[PDB]
């Protein structure tokens, strides 16, 4: 089932998104 | 506003679509006897809307 | 208010008001009651108001003589039969026969005694058929079961529905109190009404007048006495 | 109470204990509407279509 | 009809008033105590400067 | 559904109103990377 | 015309996860956004033009 | 105990609602959440599930021994159902009442025949089959709807189905499970 | 002990009596369930409809008028004119492309002519609304001459 | 008879609900 | 970023550092509505993804949907849905200026000056000072103003918004006559809120809809030029307190009233929230099922105004307390409901039933009849009948989770108005952090209080 | 302390006194009936529909 693949697909590059932002700007800089 | 408390009456359903009881349906059993009987007079119709 | 008075008002205004409680008085229109042209007539907007509810009350006192007393009202605005349908005819000397078939022809109604007793009644005239003068329709209608058969009392019993017994009194679930326990009598009795044509408007074909009417009050299905109600006050007609 | 024109006794005068006694809630005709002493003919028909209760509550 | 009633159970009037002697008393009550609060404003402080209230 | 040219973006939509949840949950990601200071 | 419509919203995704992600990052870098302006407004001046380049090629279908 | 493996990831056996019976002369197909009930209302009866959730809801199959062939030899479709009125109870209240509302005077209930249809099968023979709303002077459930359908099988035996379901479960669904189950009844 | 009585009601089905009941199941569509369907697939049943829907207004709505009915009047113009909208434009749908736009622009106007006879009607003036009412039936005739 | 009962024991309960305000023992500090 | 002990305030009233920081201030706000623009974008584009048309907008569990539909973008006569693409242009159209509102929210947040103060005068703004704020409340009533003034342009020119009281079934109906008289729009205000009169949840047209929607953008055009060039007279520099949690905590009490009028604007209202679109009112439903039976029993051969109940009072049709002839049963309670397929039905003295035994129209019970298995009632996991019901549909009513978030949040709102007025109050008296342990108050005072 | 006995005299020699006592004395009715075929299955009773209570149309 693709359009359910995707769904779970578009969840993950989402919900690693925000933190993505936390862990990078963390490592280099780090002035949150 | 009637958004009412879960509702898990005839949830659980074995194969050959069956309806296995829980304790919510025995609740129910419980709840239904209540509102055949609650304002016993006062319902002409079969829907307690009100 | 005239009918046309009425029917010139929209919803909102009339709510509320007690307006609409009110059968329309026929301001046009004389009192000579003979330029009503004889032959039949099928009676539609027919409607009752009264105006006293007195009751044949037994006195408080032990020499006391039993006479209609006044009372107060309990239910609020809910008591004129109004919209009734049926048939009119009249003779050609002025004998009239007033006859209603259809229509809201029946009104429950709660009227306190001075003393603090509520006598509840239904209003009606249903299925009335009376005949004679236009200053008399002598004639007789039913009143029925105040509470029909399928009510139940605090105890869960009743006619249709019902234990027809004290449950929760296990001993003496049938004992000496099946008067009230094991026949909810739900039989229909009879009530008398008088009508009296006051006005006509023949232009309009409307007719009303003064209407006195004795009925029973109620029987809590078969465990009290039912007492005479004396009902008086007005009524109107729309012949066409 | 339920407006079918049957009472329900809820006074220590009418046969009520302090268990079962209560001030009955207003009359199911009047519903949401507001009912004053006021705005009764007698102050018998105020008691008669819950209207005590609707005083208590709103004060 | 049977008995007397005021009428005014769904009507909607403005403040529930439908004698106009009620708007007075409206009027009245709250005019002969505003007039008590103004005459006695005097003794409430001047807070006539603009930085003159409860601030933070 | 949504007009034709769309629908295979259709999968992305379903997610979109959760995001506000997260929005939430990344102030408490944010506050536990500098240790709730 | 459809599949250029849903190549520029393709690209409007990456763009606008390019900016989700790295707006935030080059904002709170210590001297990241005097260093990373022109990519930023080259990020937003292309997620700009592929709004109204969807919106346009939306009127062809 | 025996090792059967669990339904991990695996397809439904049964979406269509319906359980297939086969009793002794008929086959039909009941309602799926519907369960046996141990009643027997009529004599005749050889099974009667109601439902889970309300025992107005019920079904009820009877068998007869009889004397005729076909069912016309029992006369007209309007002339069977005064013979086999008794599917539709008894008023066990003799008492007097003219204060209960769209009844005749004395009557606190009053079935309303609604639908009769003459159809067969397969094997020829023909059907009566009746759709009745009955109410009540309480008026539960808002009436009760009535699947009446009847048959004479071929050893002589006049086979009677009979769905009551109440009128609040009508337009909620139970439509749905009571034709399904009306239409399904075969008489082999 | 009496059993039950049975009645004759196998004609309401015929009649009426099944309208609410498709209007209950929540598994037909709700065109089917509305009566949007029924009225669609069926062109005579909406130009009975629309020719009674005139009889309601060219006879039956001046004699409210003139007598001052409002609230009669009022909900005339909306207890069986409450489909018409709905009907003038599945009896518009069935044109050309160019005799659409001349049904539906005349059909746009006709709309025109009862929401002000319905204002007119709203603050009681029987001098507008009697005014209001012939140019609502002069709309309505030019509608009925285009659609049908 | 009872209810003559019933409103003793509400009367002699409100009683001391206003002895246990007005009439309390007064809490002294230091 | 910030931290504890440079604010006196932990992680978890971390918003409260950025009180006086006037530009992180700004960005923590846009940044917000951002969000509510995003979650209109995302919530929009979603019901727009999940509608399907052989379906009614209130069985979907759509909310957003239904106000676009009120405004007539996309609806035929009747409620029926003629196309979806005017409900996605307004999805897409949130779900991009989300991202405007994101970067300059992100922007202030982070880039942009703390205190936006000695950079920016213009913006500027001390809690105290008592022009600046009339100011900055002045822009926002014509901000709001003008808004209300969207909704009259788009009733009055802008196609018409949906009225379901339409002469001919409901639908988009341009309102060339806007009730603009003071006394009509300000009597809704004076009226009583209980039965018969539900103070402003009660207007029953469309017309005193827009019409006072003219008055409300009038009064705040003209109300914030009032602040702009006023500042508060001096008895109201002596009644409120003049900090920015106090200005917070009054629009606290002032929008936590907006949630319960919401809550019962949605539950009553079937004039600006249609029940085409979301579904009957409380009253609604239980009003078309004594309808429903009232249909269904004169085809079956009974007098239904004849026709006796069990307790005496009428069956079908029963008498109103003020003389109205209406519906019986228990929904005597909702006598006073109105609705656009029974009020064709009804005449002066309540219901007219020589009008409801002869001319009961065919679409009346269609309608009723879709109500009356639509009424507001539930579960939390949205099976949809009464507690005492089978899992067979999947239905709670649109009305039935807008008035129960909005009470919700109302209360909550209520609650927030009580810890801000309350700290306000307090933290502009000096005592918000304690007992000051020297001078305790009690102590000066006599025992025995 | 299942029942008041005087007030169980009077409601059951007087047809009208309702209180809410006797409400809840009728609703325990339903509670006991409605559930006892299904709460206490070793019983194996079976209520036939018309013999549990049941108030007006439901
Ligand atoms: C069906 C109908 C129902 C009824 C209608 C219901 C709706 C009514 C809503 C109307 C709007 C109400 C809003 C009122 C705001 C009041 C705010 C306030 O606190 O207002 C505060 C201000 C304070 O004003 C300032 O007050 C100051 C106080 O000074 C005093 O103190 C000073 C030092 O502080 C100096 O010492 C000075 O000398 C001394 O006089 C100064 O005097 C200033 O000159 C003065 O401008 O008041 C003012 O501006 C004026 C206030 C407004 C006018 C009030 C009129 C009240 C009613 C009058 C009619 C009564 C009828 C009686 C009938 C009798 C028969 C029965
Ligand atoms: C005096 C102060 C009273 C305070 C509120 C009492 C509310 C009483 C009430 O019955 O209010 C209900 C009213 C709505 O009233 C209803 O209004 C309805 C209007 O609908 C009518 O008009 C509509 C027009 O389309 C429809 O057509 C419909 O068919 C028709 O019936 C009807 O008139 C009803 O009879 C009428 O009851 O709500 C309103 O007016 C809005 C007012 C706000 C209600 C706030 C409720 C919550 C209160 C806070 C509780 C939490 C506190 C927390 C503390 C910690
Ligand atoms: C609507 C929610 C909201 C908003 C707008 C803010 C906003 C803010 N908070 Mg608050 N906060 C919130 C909720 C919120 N907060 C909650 C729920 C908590 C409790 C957990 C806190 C607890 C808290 C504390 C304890 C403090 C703040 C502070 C601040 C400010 C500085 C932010 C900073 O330096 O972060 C830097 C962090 C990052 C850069 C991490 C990355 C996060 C980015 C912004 C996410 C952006 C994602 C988005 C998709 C980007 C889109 C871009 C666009 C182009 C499309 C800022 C204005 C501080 C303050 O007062 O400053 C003086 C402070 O000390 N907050
Ligand atoms: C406040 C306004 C509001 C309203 C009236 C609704 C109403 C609805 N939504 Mg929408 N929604 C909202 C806000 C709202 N939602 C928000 C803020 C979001 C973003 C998350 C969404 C996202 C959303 C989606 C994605 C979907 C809906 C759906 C629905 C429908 C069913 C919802 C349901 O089953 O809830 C079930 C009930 C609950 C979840 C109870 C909520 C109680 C909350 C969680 C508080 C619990 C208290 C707890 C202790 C506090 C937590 C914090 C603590 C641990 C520290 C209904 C029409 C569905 C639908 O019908 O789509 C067509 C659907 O698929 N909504
Ligand atoms: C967002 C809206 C908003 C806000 C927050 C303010 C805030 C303020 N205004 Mg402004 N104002 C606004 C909109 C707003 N205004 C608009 C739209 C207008 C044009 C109509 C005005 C016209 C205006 C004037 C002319 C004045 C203010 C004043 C004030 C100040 C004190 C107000 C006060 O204490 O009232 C307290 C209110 C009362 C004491 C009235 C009694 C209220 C009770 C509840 C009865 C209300 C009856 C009423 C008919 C409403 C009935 C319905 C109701 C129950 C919902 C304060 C700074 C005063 C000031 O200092 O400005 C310089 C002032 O003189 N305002
Ligand atoms: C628009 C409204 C608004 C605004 C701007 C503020 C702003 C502020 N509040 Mg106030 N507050 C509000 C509404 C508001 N509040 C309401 C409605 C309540 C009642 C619930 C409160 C109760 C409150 C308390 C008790 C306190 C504040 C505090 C503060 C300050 C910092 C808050 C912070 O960093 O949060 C940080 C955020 C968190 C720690 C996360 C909390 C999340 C909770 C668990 C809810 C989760 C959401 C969930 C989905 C909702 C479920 C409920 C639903 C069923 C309706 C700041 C001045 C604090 C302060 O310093 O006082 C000045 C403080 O102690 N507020
Ligand atoms: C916490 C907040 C709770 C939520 C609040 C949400 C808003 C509710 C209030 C706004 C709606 C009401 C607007 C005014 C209505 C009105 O004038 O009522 C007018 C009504 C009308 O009163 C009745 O009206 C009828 C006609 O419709 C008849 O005439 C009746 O005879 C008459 O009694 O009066 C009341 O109901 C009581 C009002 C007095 C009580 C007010 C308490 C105030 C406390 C202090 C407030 C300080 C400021
Ligand atoms: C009518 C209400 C409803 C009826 C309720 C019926 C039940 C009541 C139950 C409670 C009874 C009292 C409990 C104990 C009170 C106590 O100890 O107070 C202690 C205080 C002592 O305070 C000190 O008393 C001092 C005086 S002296 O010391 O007592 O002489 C004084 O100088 C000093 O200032 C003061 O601090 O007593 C007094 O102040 C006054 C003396 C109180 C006398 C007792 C009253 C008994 C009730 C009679 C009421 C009428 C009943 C018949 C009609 C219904
Ligand atoms: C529109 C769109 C977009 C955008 C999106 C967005 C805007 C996103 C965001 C997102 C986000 C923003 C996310 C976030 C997330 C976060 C999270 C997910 C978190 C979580 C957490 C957790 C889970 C944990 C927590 C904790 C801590 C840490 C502390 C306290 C305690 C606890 C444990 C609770 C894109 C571009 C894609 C494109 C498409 C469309
Ligand atoms: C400060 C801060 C914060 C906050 C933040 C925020 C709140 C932000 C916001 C943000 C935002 C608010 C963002 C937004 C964004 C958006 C976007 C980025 C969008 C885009 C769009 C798109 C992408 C679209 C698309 C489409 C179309 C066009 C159509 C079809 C469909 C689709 C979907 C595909 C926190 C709390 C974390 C903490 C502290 C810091
Ligand atoms: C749109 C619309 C409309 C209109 C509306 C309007 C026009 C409104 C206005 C309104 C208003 C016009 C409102 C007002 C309000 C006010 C208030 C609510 C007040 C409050 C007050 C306060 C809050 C105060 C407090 C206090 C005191 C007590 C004294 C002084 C100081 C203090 C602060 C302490 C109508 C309905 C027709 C229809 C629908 C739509
Ligand atoms: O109000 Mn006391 O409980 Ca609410 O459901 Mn209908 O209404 Mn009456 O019944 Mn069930
Ligand atoms: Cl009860
Ligand atoms: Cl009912």
């Amino acid at each position: 089932n693709i359009e359910l693949a995707l769904t779970l697909v578009s969840l993950v590059l989402v919900v690693s998104a925000g933190p993505l932002v936390v862990v990078l700007l963390s490592a280099r800089g780090g002035n949150l | 506003f009637n958004l009412n408390g879960f509702n898990f009456n005839q949830s659980v359903v074995d194969s050959q679509g069956r309806v296995l009881n829980t304790w919510a349906d025995i609740i129910n059993r419980a709840n239904l006897g209540m509102e055949v009987m609650h304002e016993r007079n006062a319902h002409n119709f079969p829907l307690d809307l009100a | 208010l005239t009918f046309d008075e009425i029917q010139g008002l929209t919803y909102l205004q009339v709510k509320g008001s007690g307006i609409a409680n009110t059968c329309p008085v026929l301001e046009s229109g004389t009192t000579n009651l003979k330029e009503l042209k004889a032959g039949s007539y099928k009676l539609e907007n027919f409607c009752i108001e009264p105006t006293s509810f007195t009751v044949k009350e037994e006195s408080q006192f032990k020499g006391g003589e039993t006479e209609f007393v006044k009372t107060k009202l309990m239910t609020r605005l809910t008591y004129t039969l109004d919209a009734m349908s049926g048939s009119f005819k009249v003779g050609s000397d002025g004998s009239a026969e007033l006859k209603e078939d259809d229509g809201i022809d029946y009104a429950a109604t709660t009227v306190q005694l001075p003393g603090g007793e509520r006598v509840a009644f239904l209003f009606t005239i249903k299925q009335f058929d009376g005949k004679g003068t236009l200053d008399g329709i002598k004639g007789d209608f039913l009143v029925p079961s105040y509470r029909g058969s399928s009510f139940l009392d605090p105890k869960g019993r009743g006619g249709s529905t019902g234990y027809d017994n004290a449950v929760a009194l296990p001993a003496r679930a049938d004992a000496e109190e099946l008067l009230k326990e094991n026949v909810k009598i739900t039989k229909a009795l009879k009530g008398s009404a008088v009508f009296s044509v006051a006005k006509v408007d023949p232009v309009t074909g409307e007719i009303a007048g003064v209407f006195e009417s004795i009925q029973p009050s109620d029987t809590d299905l078969g465990a009290k006495p039912p007492k005479d109600i004396k009902v008086t006050g007005l009524w109107y007609a729309q012949l066409k | 109470i339920d407006g079918i024109r049957e009472p329900v006794s809820g006074s220590l005068l009418y046969g009520n204990n302090i268990i079962t006694g209560a001030v009955i809630p207003t009359s199911n005709a009047i519903g949401l509407h507001f009912y004053p002493i006021w705005e009764a003919a007698s102050l018998d028909e105020w008691l008669y279509n819950g209207g005590p209760y609707q005083l208590i509550v709103c004060h | 009809l049977v008995d007397e009633r005021m009428n005014g159970d769904g009507t909607g009037r403005p403040f529930g008033v439908n004698d106009p002697v009620l708007g007075w008393v409206l009027l009245g009550v709250f005019g002969t105590m505003w007039a008590i609060w103004f005459i006695g404003q005097k003794d409430l402080g001047d807070f006539e400067d603009a930085d003159d209230g409860l601030k933070l | 559904k949504l007009p034709e040219a769309y629908a295979p973006f259709a999968p992305i939509v379903d997610v979109l109103p959760v995001i506000p949840v997260f929005f939430i949950l990344l102030a408490f990601v944010w506050q536990a990377a500098v240790s709730f200071r | 015309m459809t599949s250029i419509l849903q190549v520029a919203l393709l690209a409007l995704i990456f763009v606008s996860f390019a900016l989700v992600v790295g707006v935030p990052v080059v904002f709170a870098t210590p001297n990241g956004w005097t260093d990373n302006k022109g990519a930023v407004f080259s990020g937003l001046s292309l997620w700009l033009l592929l709004v109204f380049v969807v919106g346009i090629l939306n009127s062809f279908v | 105990a025996y090792g059967d493996s669990a339904n991990v990831f695996g397809k439904v056996t049964n979406k269509s609602g319906f359980v297939p019976y086969a009793g002794d002369g008929f086959a039909l197909l009941l309602p799926a959440k519907w369960n046996p009930s141990k009643e027997n209302d009529f004599p005749g009866v050889i099974l009667r599930y109601e439902d889970n959730f309300d025992a107005v809801n019920n079904l009820v199959v009877i068998a007869q021994d009889t004397d005729k062939k076909a069912i016309a030899d029992f006369g007209s479709q309007d002339k069977f159902l005064e013979s086999v009125s008794y599917l539709l109870g008894k008023q066990a209240y003799s008492g007097e009442t003219q204060s209960e509302g769209g009844f005749a005077p004395n009557r606190v209930s009053a079935a309303s025949l609604l639908d009769v249809s003459t159809t067969t099968d397969k094997k020829g023979k023909t059907y009566y089959k009746y759709e009745l709303l009955v109410r009540s002077a309480d008026g539960d459930e808002g009436g009760r709807h009535q699947l009446i359908g009847a048959t004479v099988g071929s050893d002589n035996k006049l086979y009677i189905i009979k769905i009551q379901i109440g009128d609040k479960r009508w337009f909620k669904g139970a439509k749905k499970e009571a034709m399904g189950a009306f239409d399904s009844f075969t008489v082999v | 002990l009496t059993p039950v009585d049975l009645f004759d009601d196998r004609s309401v089905r015929d009649r009426g009596f099944d309208l609410i009941y498709e209007a209950r199941d929540l598994d037909l569509p709700q065109n089917v369930r509305e009566g949007f369907t029924q009225a669609r697939a069926s062109l005579d049943e909406t130009k009975k409809r629309v020719k009674e829907s005139e009889a309601r207004i060219d006879a039956d709505l001046d004699v409210f008028i003139q007598k001052s009915y409002w609230t009669e009047a009022r909900e005339q113009l909306r207890r069986q004119v409450g489909t018409l909208r709905f009907d003038l434009n599945t009896l518009a749908s069935t044109k050309e492309k160019e005799a659409k736009k001349a049904a539906l622009g005349l059909r746009k106007e006709f709309i025109q002519a009862v929401e002000d006879l319905d204002f007119a009607l709203r603050e009681k003036d029987q001098a507008s609304a009697a005014k209001k009412l012939e140019i609502t039936k002069a709309k309505l005739d030019s509608v009925l001459a285009a659609v049908l | 008879m009872e209810a003559l009962v019933y409103t003793f024991l509400l009367v002699g309960t409100l009683g001391i609900i206003f002895f246990s305000i007005f009439f309390r023992d007064p809490p002294r500090m230091i | 970023g910030r931290d504890q002990e440079t604010t006196g305030f932990a992680w978890w009233s971390g918003n409260a550092r950025l009180i006086n920081l006037s530009g992180k201030l700004l960005g923590a706000h846009v940044a917000h509505a951002g969000l509510i623009v995003f979650w209109a974008g995302a919530m929009n584009l979603f019901e727009v993804s999940h509608f399907v048309p052989e379906k009614p907008m209130y069985e979907q569990g759509l909310i957003l949907l239904p106000h676009i539909a009120t405004l007539g973008y996309g609806v035929g006569p009747g409620g029926e849905i003629i196309d979806t693409f005017p409900y996605f242009v307004s999805g897409v159209l949130h779900l991009i200026s989300s991202a405007v509102l994101g970067f300059g929210g992100v922007y202030h947040s982070l880039i942009g000056p703390e205190t936006l103060e000695e950079s920016y005068p213009f913006f500027g703004y001390v809690w105290k000072d008592k022009n600046k704020m009339t100011n900055i409340l002045g822009y926002h009533l014509i901000m709001l103003g003008l808004g209300a003034w969207l909704l009259v342009w788009k009733a009055m020119y802008f196609g018409g918004v949906y009225d379901t009281w339409a002469p001919g079934g409901g639908d988009v109906r341009v309102i060339t006559n806007p009730t603009t008289n003071a006394a009509v729009i300000f009597g809704y205000l004076v009226k009583s809120p209980f039965g018969g009169d539900g103070w402003i949840c009660s207007v029953d047209n469309m017309e005193d809809i827009i019409g006072g929607h003219i008055w409300i953008g009038t009064l705040e055009i003209l109300g914030g030029i009032w602040h702009i060039y006023t500042t508060p007279w001096p008895w109201a520099r002596r009644a409120f307190v003049w900090s920015g949690e106090a200005y917070l905590s009054y629009s606290l009490g002032a929008i936590g009233v907006m949630g319960f009028i919401a809550c019962c604007m949605s539950w009553f209202n079937n004039t600006a929230y249609p029940s085409e679109f979301y579904g009957p009112t409380g009253p609604e439903a239980s009003q078309s099922q004594a309808f429903t039976f009232l249909v269904r029993d004169q085809r079956l051969g009974a007098n239904v105004a004849s026709a006796q109940g069990p307790t005496g009072l009428g069956k079908y049709l029963m008498r109103s307390p003020t003389g109205e002839i209406i519906f019986g049963g228990e929904t005597m309670r909702f006598w006073d409901f109105r609705g656009p397929w029974l009020e064709p039905l009804r005449g002066p003295n309540g219901l007219d039933l020589n009008k409801l035994k002869n001319d009961i129209q065919p679409w009346q019970e269609r309608r009723a009849a879709e109500y009356m298995t639509h009424a507001p009632l539930g579960s939390l996991n949205s099976v949809g009948g009464v507690a005492t019901e089978i899992n067979a549909v999947n239905f709670v009513s649109p009305r039935s989770w807008l008035a129960c978030s909005h009470f919700c949040l109302g209360f909550f709102f209520f609650i927030g108005h009580l810890w801000h007025a309350g700290r306000a109050r307090a933290a502009a008296a000096g005592f918000e952090k304690g007992i000051d342990r020297f001078d305790e108050p009690v102590l000066s005072m006599r025992p025995l209080d | 302390a299942y029942d008041f006995v005087s007030q169980e005299i009077r409601a059951a020699e007087d047809p009208e006194f309702e209180t809410f006592y006797t409400k809840n004395i009728l609703l325990n009715e339903g509670i006991r009936a409605w559930m006892a075929a299904q709460d206490q299955p070793h019983e194996r009773l079976v209520f036939p529909e018309e013999v549990l209570p049941r108030g007006n149309a439901l």
